[PDB]
Formats: C-alpha cells, structure tokens, sequence
RNA sequence: UGGGAGAGGGUGGUGGAAUUCCCGGAGUAGCGGUGAAAUGCGCAGAUACCGGGAGGAACGCCGAUGGCGAAGGCAGCCACCUGGUCCACCCGUGACGCUGAGGCGCGAAAGCGUGGGGAGCAAACCGGAUUAGAUACCCGGGUAGUCCACGCCCUAAACGAUGCGCGCUAGGUCUCUGGGUCUCCUGGGGGCCGAAGCUAACGCGUUAAGCGCGCCGCCUGGGGAGUACGGCCGCAAGGC
C-alpha cells in the first residue's frame, strides 16, 4: 500500500504553501499516486474488475480537477501535468 | 470369542441394520429388517427394527457378547426402537452415542434431498 | 446461564486459549449462538473466527459426537 | 504462448508455431553436440521397420545429463535455455561451478541465472535432482529414473510430470504422465517440477509440408490399399472395415491389450492408466 | 515490516534432538526470510482436539516476529516444506479484543 | 489527520466434515428403493462396521430479521495486493457541482471455443414403475455440463417489477456500524409501524410512491411480435 511517509512526500512536493493539503495540485498528485499503484496492480490482477471501478472513479475525479485547474490557470495546469507526466 | 463389543444401528427411513462388532469394531454378527422376513416398506418400521435388534443381540450374545456401546446412525423411525430393544435383549448396554454422518455443506444432494 | 457471565475478562482473539474458547462449544462441537454465547453481534464474529482458527491449529474440535 | 499467423496462404490459416520466448541462446554448445544418424525407419538389416519415417530436417543431437547424480552436491548455474530438435522439451545449459557444462531438460519456470544442484540434501526447488525417497510427498517431479542409476526414463516430454503420491518401504508411489500409479525405487533420481514448454501440445502443424520437415512421411490408410498389402485392403468402391479393425500385420487394433502378462514389473504397476 | 504470529506444529514422537534439528531449520528459515523474532512461546507436546497425521498430539511452536509483508507467504510455504512440520499458520498480529 | 465495520474484489496457499472409489480386515443374506413396487446391486461376498489410500466439489455450527457491493453477485481459514464506504477533528482547495444521447467497462445461470479436471450432481439418453398413453412427475443407471484457466456469449421475474442527485415535510419501534459527555445524544445503513400528504385502489410514507428542481431512460390499446426486412455484433446459439 501507500504509507504515510510516501504520501507526505506527495503533499510536500506539491503543496502550494508548506501547510496546504487540499489544493488541486496536491489532489491531482495524490490521485495520480493511487492510480499508478492501482493501475499496476490491475496489470497483474486482470480479473479484479471491482477495483477497476475504483480506478475509473479516481480517473474521472482527477479529470474533473484537471478540467478545473485548466480554467483557472492554463499555466499551472501545464506545470502540474508535466510534473506528473499525465497527458496522453 | 469376545465378551464386550459395540452395537451399530444404521437406520434410515428404509431399513434398520444392526451389526454387533468387537472392541476393535470388527463385526461379530449382523441383522436387519431383511433377516426377519420383511421385504419392502415394512423393513423400515419400528417393529422391524426391534426384531432386527433382537436378532442382532441374540446372535451376538450367542457369542459371549455381554456389553455393548451403542453407536447410532441415521434418522429412520426404527432408530429409538432399536436402542430400546438392545437394553431389553440382555446386553449390558454400556453407552449410546449418535454418530450420524453430517456434512459441513459438502456434496450436492440428489434432487430428492435439496 | 450465559457464557459471558460464566467467565471473567478474556481476549476474544487469543485463538490459543483452549480453556476460554472451549466453553463456547456445545457438547457436540458446534459454535454456540449468541443466545448461549451472550456475546454481542460484533463480539460473536470475532469469537467464531478465532474459534475457527483454533480448529485449524487442532486446538478445538470441528465436531464431537453426542453422549446420552 | 503459441503464435498464430494471418491467413495469407491456405496453410498459414491454421499453422501455429511456438513463441520460443524462453530460449536465450540460439546455437548449441559445440562441446555437447554429436551427429544424429537419421535412420529413415530402417534397421541394421536395411529394412523399413517403422513406416513413414525420413526426409526431415538435419539435426545435431544434444547430449543431455539424465543422471545428475554424476555430480552430487556440485552447484550449477543455468546459463542458457536452448532449442533442441530431438525432444519436445526445451533444454537448459548448466555451467557447473565445476567448470563442467551440461544440458538438462528444462523444467517449467526455470530461470537463467538461477542455481540448481543435485543430491539427497538439495533444496526442494525447481531444477534440483534428489533421490525419490527425499522429495516430499505431494511434490511434482520430472525426469524420473525408473531404476536406480539407470537414468531418467520418465516424464521427459514437454509439459509432463509425475506426482509423488506416497511411500512404501524402499519404493515411492508415482502418478505418471499417463495417470498410471506405479512403484518406483526411492533411490531413483527425479528433478523437482514439471517439464516446461507445456504449450507444445497446442501447436497446429497447419500443412502437409510441416510433417515432412519433422521426418514424418505420409501415412497410407489400410482402407486405401489392396488385399495383398493390408487387412482393410480392396473392395469395390469404398468399404467399411468388414472385420475387426486390424494393423497391416493382422492384429486387432481397437482395444486389444498388448502388454505382456508375466512381465516382472507387474508387481510394481499399482493401477493402469486413465481416460 | 509487519508483525505476525507464526504458529508451527511438529511431530511429537521425535527425540528432542531431531526436534532440535527441526527448530534450527525453522530458525534459519525465519532468518533467511527476513523475520526478526520478538517473543517465542514454545508449548511443546499438546493433546489434540482431533487426530492430525494419525497423531492425537503435536509439538506447538509459536513465534512473534516482524518481517517484510511481501515474503510471509514464501516463508510459510517454506516452513511446510518439511515433513515433520504438520501445521503452520502465520497470522497478522492484532492488539487484543477483550470482554469484561 | 487519526480512526472503524465489512461473505467488497483479485492471486497464492490451506483445514475439517461428508459422498464416491480403491486396498486390507472382519462378517453374512440380503441391500437399496417406493404409495406400493420393480429396475438395480448382492454367496463372483454386497449392505452394515473398523483401518488405510486417492480425488473432486462444497464450506456445518457461527448465521441473523445480519454485513458488503453500482448491479449481477460475495460465506471454512490463512497471507498478499486492491476497491468502496462510514465516523471524528473542522485543518486544506474555493462551486472545482448535478445529470448524462453517444462511448467504454462490468454483467446470475445456461451456452460456445482450446486445454485441464470430473467426487457428487445431472439436461440428453437408457431402464424400472405409474398410466388409456406417460416421449412426465416417482425409482435405478447416466453423457454434456456443473469445477479450474484463458477467450467468447451479454441474456433474465438483471425485481424494490420503484433511474440519479439535491433540498423540504410527525414520530414510535427493532437492528448493524461509527462518535460522544455512553441515561442517552448524534451520524451512516438495514426493516417494521405509522403524521401530513400521495394513491384507481392495493398500498407508499425521511430507505416517498409526499412536496419541489435539474438531467436522463422509457410509455401512447390488445394480437401480429420482440417476429420480418435492413443494419451492427457473435464461432455458433443468438443479442442489439
Ligand atoms: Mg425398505
Ligand atoms: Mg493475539
Ligand atoms: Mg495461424
Ligand atoms: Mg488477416
Ligand atoms: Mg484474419
Ligand atoms: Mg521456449
Ligand atoms: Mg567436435
Ligand atoms: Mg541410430
Ligand atoms: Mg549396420
Ligand atoms: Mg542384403
Ligand atoms: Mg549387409
Ligand atoms: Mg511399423
Ligand atoms: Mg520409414
Ligand atoms: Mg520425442
Ligand atoms: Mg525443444
Ligand atoms: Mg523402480
Ligand atoms: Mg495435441
Ligand atoms: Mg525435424
Ligand atoms: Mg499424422
Ligand atoms: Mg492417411
Ligand atoms: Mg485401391
Ligand atoms: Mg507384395
Ligand atoms: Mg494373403
Ligand atoms: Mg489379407
Ligand atoms: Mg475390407
Ligand atoms: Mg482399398
Ligand atoms: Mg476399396
Ligand atoms: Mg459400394
Ligand atoms: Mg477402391
Ligand atoms: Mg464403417
Ligand atoms: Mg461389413
Ligand atoms: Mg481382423
Ligand atoms: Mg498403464
Ligand atoms: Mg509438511
Ligand atoms: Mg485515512
Ligand atoms: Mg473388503
Ligand atoms: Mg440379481
Ligand atoms: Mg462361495
Ligand atoms: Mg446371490
Ligand atoms: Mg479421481
Ligand atoms: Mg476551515
Ligand atoms: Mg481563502
Ligand atoms: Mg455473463
Ligand atoms: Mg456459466
Ligand atoms: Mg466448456
Ligand atoms: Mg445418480
Ligand atoms: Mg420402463
Ligand atoms: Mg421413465
Ligand atoms: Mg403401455
Ligand atoms: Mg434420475
Ligand atoms: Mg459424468
Ligand atoms: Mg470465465
Ligand atoms: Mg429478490
Ligand atoms: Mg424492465
Ligand atoms: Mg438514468
Ligand atoms: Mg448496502
Ligand atoms: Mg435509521
Ligand atoms: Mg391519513
Ligand atoms: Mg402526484
Ligand atoms: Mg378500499
Ligand atoms: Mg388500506
Ligand atoms: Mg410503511
Ligand atoms: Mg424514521
Ligand atoms: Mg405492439
Ligand atoms: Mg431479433
Ligand atoms: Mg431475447
Ligand atoms: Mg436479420
């Protein structure tokens, strides 16, 4: 699983001010971390369709947040998705 | 020859088969609702199980069998009559234990039993 | 007479406590119901699982025969 | 993971070929190859004694270590998994830390770079050879000696395995690839795990010429012949067998058991095969 | 790392020296698999609820340990590799759940 | 942030009961079966009993009126990996929301392909009875299949015959699971009974079928017919 230490690195490397824990960046970053851990888990467990639903829900959630940050900051949007290597 | 042994009552809704064994469970003798001339539905009645038990003990006691531990299987209507008969036969019924096979939800039963 | 009364303070997960746990099995080896166990809903699930473990470790029977 | 082809010829339609994914080295160890004499089914008298053989691809025979008690306790490194045209299994090149190099037939899940060892004290690990009496009961095993020190005779083709079922005295009980249950001496060596390349049975030869490549000349039906040739020969038009189906030599070929009754190993065949 | 209670049951009709060779194997197995052994409760021969391997008794080892979560299956399977190891149960250690 | 409940999912392993089969023992005139029978099985040693072995499937008690899931669906036990969800604190972001034609994925059973497995069960099938007949019900056999892996199929009384989200309009009672200050107060589920109101009535009723708003799907008399033609999908069956 994700441990508390790796999870804080994600908040640290993406907080706007070193106290922030809920901005779009730290949310996209936290989701991106759940996805790839899950995305990899599904690549091994191909019949775990229930968890895959979780994968889609996080993907949609991040996509909605990424849709929001592109409205308020096309610059910071671009800055975020590159640091997460996201587009495709 | 042996003195003590075990008495087994396999008894379904069809018949009641009594076999008396020895301490090691090796059968000394046996009987059932067929050994007394019943064929068919009658083989499953209480009276059939009584005569079956009486013919079981009277055959085993005729081998020196004196004490029996009564192991009971099944649920047929000749079950209780068999135990009663074993205490009236002359045997020193030293025990009664119900060892009816019950699965922990195992093999799918026939349609008759689902 | 319920078992939660007939016993002091015990740990519902020590699957190695035969003396505590065996008190929760009928004369015929079955896991007693709450009407005998006296445990709550949440307690009953914990007890059964740890009973189930102890059966696998050979500490508790899966079934005993019935004596008269 | 057998490979298919798009239907760009009639034969490509159905043809399938092995993926060779696990093969890591594609020319054989020169010190361990000798010329394999193609017989064509001919014996020392010159006569065909096995029909429809010959004309297949030229092959070098790879020497395979079917003993392995040869080198007890001497750890060996799996250096390569190679193709071998003389068996259905793939083969593995072992660089013994001895410096000696040997081919064993390749068990499933064997990885180049791992170590294997032979002997009574070898860890119960895929690729390791032990006398049968020391492999745990229930363990799946292959390349089994049939008699002590006589060499691996059993479970050697792609995918097969014998399973260890129990012990009795100096003997172990094996369920052979055929499902036969049989007593095999405990001193007989076996290698942990099943033979690899289990996908080998899912290959579709796909055209007549592929059987030719393999040395398999075309089979002629008795029913297609004439009475001087074969029991099923002759008849105006086609003809049912018209007698119990026979071989060319006259013996019945549908169910007629042919194992010898007074064979000594009978005292060791516990239960005949299945299915 | 996570904390596990590794239960093991052995062959009762063994001299304490064969019993010693088996514990040493276990020891090297827990060792080579990454376990750091905290407590160790060794109850020994014990009357069995049912017959195991035709034996109404077993030799019950217990190890509170701390090992990498991703190797406990392979370890446990490796403990079973021996024929005198009639049972093995690795459990996740939990803080107790009490009554009264 | 710190916590909790859970048959939620996937993978590997693993335990005991039970049935079938085999082996050895011991033992004899029947067993089995039904309404009653017969078929079947049994002196070639069955049934019943003990011991040994193999193999498959399903997990008794717990277990509930329970829990989890979006639905289908999920139940021995262990570990690993993974989802959802709930509660507390009120800490962070600043309307980032709702729904959702298409699309995509999931989808009981049965069915299909390639392997495997096959104890029990059992479409088909055979036999025994029943009967006017009995291509049924009942009985003895029994092949698919049921099981596993992978790939298809995509259906259903796929039901709460009740789309999703939000807000609002008495309570009583039972229960699961959190929190508290632990009487009890409060959340989130699960049922019951019921205010107002709704309803053709039955019934619904903070788990609305009440009062409202948003969006979607759908209906427009029965039969023909979920058929035909077209088109798309499917190996086929057949689906849309
Ligand atoms: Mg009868
Ligand atoms: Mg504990
Ligand atoms: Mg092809
Ligand atoms: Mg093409
Ligand atoms: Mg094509
Ligand atoms: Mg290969
Ligand atoms: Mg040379
Ligand atoms: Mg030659
Ligand atoms: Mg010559
Ligand atoms: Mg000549
Ligand atoms: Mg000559
Ligand atoms: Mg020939
Ligand atoms: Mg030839
Ligand atoms: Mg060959
Ligand atoms: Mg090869
Ligand atoms: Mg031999
Ligand atoms: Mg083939
Ligand atoms: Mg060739
Ligand atoms: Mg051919
Ligand atoms: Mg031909
Ligand atoms: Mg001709
Ligand atoms: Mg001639
Ligand atoms: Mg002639
Ligand atoms: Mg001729
Ligand atoms: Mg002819
Ligand atoms: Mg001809
Ligand atoms: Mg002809
Ligand atoms: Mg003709
Ligand atoms: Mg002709
Ligand atoms: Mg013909
Ligand atoms: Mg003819
Ligand atoms: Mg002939
Ligand atoms: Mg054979
Ligand atoms: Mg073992
Ligand atoms: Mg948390
Ligand atoms: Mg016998
Ligand atoms: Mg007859
Ligand atoms: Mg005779
Ligand atoms: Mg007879
Ligand atoms: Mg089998
Ligand atoms: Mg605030
Ligand atoms: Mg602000
Ligand atoms: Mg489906
Ligand atoms: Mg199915
Ligand atoms: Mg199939
Ligand atoms: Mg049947
Ligand atoms: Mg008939
Ligand atoms: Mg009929
Ligand atoms: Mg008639
Ligand atoms: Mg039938
Ligand atoms: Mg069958
Ligand atoms: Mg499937
Ligand atoms: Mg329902
Ligand atoms: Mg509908
Ligand atoms: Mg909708
Ligand atoms: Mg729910
Ligand atoms: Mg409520
Ligand atoms: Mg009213
Ligand atoms: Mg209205
Ligand atoms: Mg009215
Ligand atoms: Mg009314
Ligand atoms: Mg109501
Ligand atoms: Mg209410
Ligand atoms: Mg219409
Ligand atoms: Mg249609
Ligand atoms: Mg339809
Ligand atoms: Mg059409």
């Amino acid at each position: 699983p994700i441990t508390k230490e790796e999870k804080q690195k994600v908040i640290q490397e993406f907080a706007r001010f070193p106290g922030d824990t809920g901005s779009t960046e730290v949310q996209v970053a936290l989701l991106t971390l759940r996805i790839n851990r899950l995305s990899e888990h599904l690549k091994v467990h191909k019949k775990d369709h229930h968890s895959h639903r979780g994968l889609l829900m996080m993907v949609g959630q991040r996509r909605r947040l990424l849709r929001y940050l592109q409205r308020e900051d096309p610059e910071r949007y671009r800055a975020l998705i590159e640091k997460l290597g996201i587009r495709g | 020859q042996v003195a003590s042994g075990r008495a087994y009552i396999h008894a379904s809704y069809n018949n009641t088969i009594v076999t008396i064994t020895d301490p090691d469970g090796n059968p000394i003798t046996w009987s059932s609702g067929g050994v007394i001339g019943y064929k068919g539905s009658r083989k499953g009645t209480p009276y059939a199980a009584q005569l079956a038990a009486l013919d079981a003990a009277k055959k085993a006691m005729a081998y020196g069998m004196q004490s029996v531990d009564v192991i009971v299987r099944g649920t047929g209507a000749g079950r209780e009559q068999a135990i009663r008969a074993l205490q009236a036969s002359g045997l020193q019924v030293k025990s009664i234990v119900d060892d009816t096979p019950v699965p922990h939800n195992g093999c799918r039963p026939k349609k008759k039993f689902r | 007479a319920k078992v939660k009364a007939t016993l002091g303070e015990f740990d519902l997960r020590d699957y190695r406590n035969v003396e505590v746990l065996k008190r929760f099995l009928s004369e015929t080896g079955k896991i007693l119901p709450r009407r005998r166990t006296g445990l709550s809903a949440k307690e009953q699930r914990i007890l059964a699982k740890t009973i189930k473990r102890a059966r696998i470790l050979g500490l508790l029977p899966f079934t005993e025969k019935l004596v008269r | 993971a057998v490979k298919k082809f798009k239907p760009y010829t009639p034969s490509r339609r159905f043809m399938t070929v092995a993926d060779f994914s696990e093969i890591t080295k594609t020319e054989p160890e020169k010190s361990l190859v000798k010329p394999l004499k193609k017989t064509g089914g001919r014996n020392n008298q010159g006569r065909i004694t096995v029909r429809f053989r010959g004309g297949g691809h030229k092959r070098l025979y790879r020497i395979i270590d079917f003993k392995r008690w040869d080198k007890v306790g001497i750890p060996a490194k799996v250096a390569a998994i190679e193709y071998d045209p003389n068996r259905s299994a793939r083969i593995a090149l072992l660089h013994y830390v001895d410096g000696e190099k040997r081919y064993i037939i390749a068990p499933d899940g064997l990885q180049v770079g791992q170590q294997v060892v032979a002997g009574p004290d070898a860890p119960i690990q895929v690729g390791n050879a032990l006398p049968l009496r020391f492999i745990p009961v229930g363990t799946v095993v292959h390349a089994v000696e049939l008699e002590p020190k006589k060499g691996a005779k059993l479970a050697r083709a792609a995918g097969t395995s014998a399973q260890i079922q129990g012990r009795e005295g100096d003997y172990v009980i094996l369920r052979l690839p055929s499902g036969e249950l049989r007593k095999v001496h405990g001193e007989c060596y076996a290698t942990v795990g099943a033979v690899g390349n289990a996908d080998h049975k899912n290959i579709v030869l796909g055209k007549a010429g592929r059987s030719r490549w393999l040395g398999r000349r075309p089979h002629v039906r008795g029913a297609a012949m004439n009475p001087v040739d074969h029991p099923h020969g002759g008849g105006e038009g086609r003809a049912p067998r018209g007698r119990p189906p026979a071989s060319p030599w006259g013996w019945q070929t549908k169910g007629l058991k042919t194992r010898k009754r007074r064979k000594p190993s009978s005292r060791f065949i516990i239960a005949r095969r299945k299915k | 790392m996570r904390r596990y209670e590794v239960n093991i049951v052995l062959n009762p009709n063994l001299d304490q020296s064969q019993l010693a060779l088996e514990k040493e194997i276990i020891q090297r197995a827990l060792e080579n698999y990454g376990a750091r052994v905290e407590k160790v409760e060794e109850l020994g021969l014990r009357r069995l609820a049912y017959p195991i391997a035709k034996d109404p008794q077993g030799y019950f080892l217990w190890y509170q340990v701390e090992m990498p979560e991703d190797r406990v299956n392979d370890l446990a399977r490796e403990l079973r590799i021996r024929d005198n190891v009639r049972r093995v149960m690795v459990v996740k250690s939990q803080e107790p759940f009490l009554a009264n």
